[PDB]
């Protein structure tokens, strides 16, 4: 996270930290005691699937204190229209081999209905995006949980202000930016699959994933999000679906 | 409707009369350039969500009804949800 | 759909209307206004009107600055949007209502307790009057609209 502070322990108690190998892979956000939402590029070169793990309760990547809890990923699945190697179907669904407790430090974060979210959410200015990844563009990962609050744009306003080319996709309709053009604050690598939640009236829900975007902090860019309300459906009738006989599993999308 | 003259401000507004143009001094209830809309009657979903704090449902010809989430059971007032569970998402324990 | 164009701000008293073009063929248009770091909040729904009251809102605080927009909906599909899921729009003019509103003891649309102020409540020592040495309200400390008009 390019220029956020750090969040205080407990206060993003959705956050997900997914290891590979013991290693940091990408962030991911806890919508219930067993499933996980994060980005389906997370696992375009997974090949030890059974060393996939999620943190929760997790803060300070150095100490251990209580509050933690690690549990494998049972299984990962997402949308059939994803392309390994691109940005669009950028979403994840997780299912955790047992599930965690909730305590002060692991809350799910609402899952909000389609309409509310594109009727009302999208309309909310800042949302919180969060993670341990990197501080600056190639610069170092963090240790302690680092949360920004970042505007949203209706994408005719991000193509109007973003700057012409670079190895950047389309904004499509799967998609959405938030962010500053003049490259003081913006998500990075390593905060990929975290969330981009909206606080609206108490409540905090999940509107986006961090997904991609120009550098991190790149003047005339945003970063862009997986536009969640466009999946609700999809998630809803996985989380009750049986489980299927796979790790990585393509779910039909729409 | 013509300026002051023709009494365009409608909803018992008050107007004043500029350089040729007026401007109407509408009611707590009423907007609009002649006080013609009634705040009252756009209680609708996209209408800063109906008023619910979660969701919000517009039905045909009758008032729209707000609903909640998971974990959360509709109050008396219509609009309020209350967490009927210990850890209701998107709540922080600690700042509550 | 057509998006909406010239988005004018007609602001005196703080009575503000934003007006726009154009007159739609089988659409409507709904408005949203905001100020930069605030939330959007939609008037004016799905009208065929080409203009929509904003003082209720401008009038919160007159010293901020506000944006607004227009979205085109095709009318009978109010759940049109295009390519990226979301409904075309238009932005209007950045409009600081203390800085821009026309001037013409008056009293203003702002109000504040039940009730409305008035100029000098509102413009406390930044408005003065001309004489020669008729009358015309001028706020000197003002880049536009500085003189009112006369009487
Ligand atoms: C963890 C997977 C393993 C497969 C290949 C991509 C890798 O993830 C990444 C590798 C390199 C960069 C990113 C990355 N840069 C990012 C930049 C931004 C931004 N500008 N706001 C963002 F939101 C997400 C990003 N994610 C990233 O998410």
């Amino acid at each position: 996270i390019v220029g956020g502070k750090v969040c205080p322990k407990g206060e993003c108690p959705w956050q997900v930290l997914l290891l590979v190998n013991g290693a940091q892979l990408c962030g991911g956000t806890l919508i219930n005691t067993i499933w996980v939402v994060s980005a389906a590029h997370c696992f375009d070169k997974i090949k030890n699937w059974r060393n996939l793990i999620a943190v929760l309760g997790e803060h300070d990547l150095s100490e251990h204190d209580g509050d933690e809890q690690s549990r494998r990923v049972a299984q990962v699945i997402i949308p059939s229209t994803y392309v390994p190697g691109t940005t669009n179907h950028d979403i994840a669904l997780l299912r955790l081999h047992q599930p965690v407790v909730l305590t002060d430090h692991v809350v799910p974060l609402c899952l909000p209905e389609r309409t509310f979210s594109e009727r009302t959410l999208a309309f909310v200015r800042f949302s919180l995006v969060s993670g341990w990844g990197q501080l600056l563009d190639r610069g170092a990962t963090a240790l302690e949980l680092m949360v920004l609050n970042v505007p949203r744009l209706m994408t005719q306003d991000c193509l109007q202000q973003s700057r012409k080319v670079g190895d950047s996709p389309n904004i499509t309709e799967y998609m959405f930016c938030a962010g500053y053009s003049d490259g003081s604050k913006d998500s990075c690598k390593g905060d990929s699959g975290g969330p981009h939640a909206t606080h609206y009236r108490g409540t905090w829900y999940l509107t986006g994933i961090v997904s991609w975007g120009q550098g991190c902090a790149t003047v005339g860019h945003f970063g862009v999000y997986t536009r969640v309300s466009q999946y609700i459906e999809w998630l809803q009738k996985l989380m009750r679906s049986e489980p299927r006989p796979g790790v990585l599993l393509r779910a039909p999308f729409p | 409707g013509d300026q002051c003259a023709s009494s365009p401000c409608q909803n018992g507004g008050s107007c004043k009369d500029q350089l040729q143009s007026y401007i109407c001094f509408c009611l707590p209830a009423f907007e609009g350039r002649n006080c013609e809309t009634h705040k009252d009657d756009q209680l609708i979903c996209v209408n800063e969500n109906g008023g619910c704090e979660q969701y919000c449902s517009d039905h045909t010809g009758t008032k729209r009804s707000c609903r909640c989430h998971e974990g959360y059971s509709l109050l008396a007032d219509g609009v309020s949800c209350t967490p009927t569970v210990e850890y209701p998402c998107g709540k922080i324990p600690i700042l509550e | 759909t057509v998006a909406a164009y010239n988005l004018t701000w007609k602001s005196t008293n703080f009575k503000t209307i934003l007006e726009w073009e154009p007159k739609p063929v089988n659409q409507v248009y709904t408005v949203q206004i905001s100020t930069k770091s605030g939330d959007w909040k939609s008037k004016c729904f799905y009208t065929t009107d080409t203009e929509c009251d904003l003082t209720d809102e401008i009038v919160k605080d007159v010293k901020q600055t506000y944006l607004a927009r227009v979205f085109s909906y095709p009318a009978g599909n109010v759940e049109s949007t295009g390519s990226a899921g979301e409904p075309l729009y238009e932005n209007s003019p950045e409009f600081t209502p203390y800085l821009e509103t026309n001037l013409g003891d008056e009293r203003t649309l702002v109000r504040r307790n039940n009730t409305f102020l008035s100029l000098r409540d509102v413009f406390g020592k930044d408005l003065i009057y001309t004489l020669y040495y008729s009358v015309q309200a001028v706020i000197p400390s003002r880049t536009v609209n500085r003189k009112s008009t006369d009487s």
